[PDB]
């Protein structure tokens, strides 16, 4: 599973 | 939002990259990726730059001997961090690219990274080895008065960003 984006 | 806003608005906003994407440490497989083009465009198919399911080419080697060999390209990008070498050199997207330098841990304002470089005609991509188990795969054209060098500080910049968060 892909991480998640950072926040913006 | 997702990987590929952050990739677009952070690092292809450069102008200095015509692709980007990012691929596990796990398997060296591009999971997201942006490129340079009008999408859509109805017919730019920016995973073809990224991702090619495993594939057998055929070899001949000095002597003249023919052998098939299959590549999966994850394990070419492995290769060069896990050995510090490319058998059979880096493919992405079916794409043949020479392994051309390897740094490790590169300073780059108080943060080092492993950064991989490798050239094909008048192109060719960095690797960067990035928080949380990833690798950023930046690719750049010569055609496109994009360069070698200004595309890996893009490169660095954006790894520098992941660092920071
Ligand atoms: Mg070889």
């Amino acid at each position: 599973p892909p991480p998640p984006p950072p926040p913006p | 939002y997702s990987w590929d806003s952050y990739l677009n608005d952070r690092l292809l906003a450069t102008n200095q990259v015509s692709g980007a994407g990012l691929a596990s440490e796990e398997d060296g497989v591009v999971y997201a990726c942006v490129a340079q083009g009008e999408e859509s465009d109805p017919n730019f198919d920016k995973w073809s730059l990224f991702y090619k399911e495993d594939y057998d080419i055929e070899v001949e080697d000095e002597n003249g001997t023919k052998t098939t060999k299959t590549i999966n390209e994850g394990q070419t990008i492995l290769v060069v961090f896990n050995e510090g070498y490319a058998p059979d050199g880096v493919w992405l997207g079916g794409t043949k690219y020479q392994f051309i330098n390897i740094e490790r841990d590169l300073e780059f304002e108080g943060y080092n990274f492993d950064v991989a470089t490798c050239a094909k005609l008048k192109g060719g991509l960095h690797l960067v080895k990035v928080p949380g188990g990833n690798i950023l795969v930046v690719l750049y054209d010569e055609e496109k008065e994009q360069d070698r060098g200004n595309s890996k500080i893009a490169a660095l910049t954006f790894a520098k960003e992941l660092a920071e968060s």
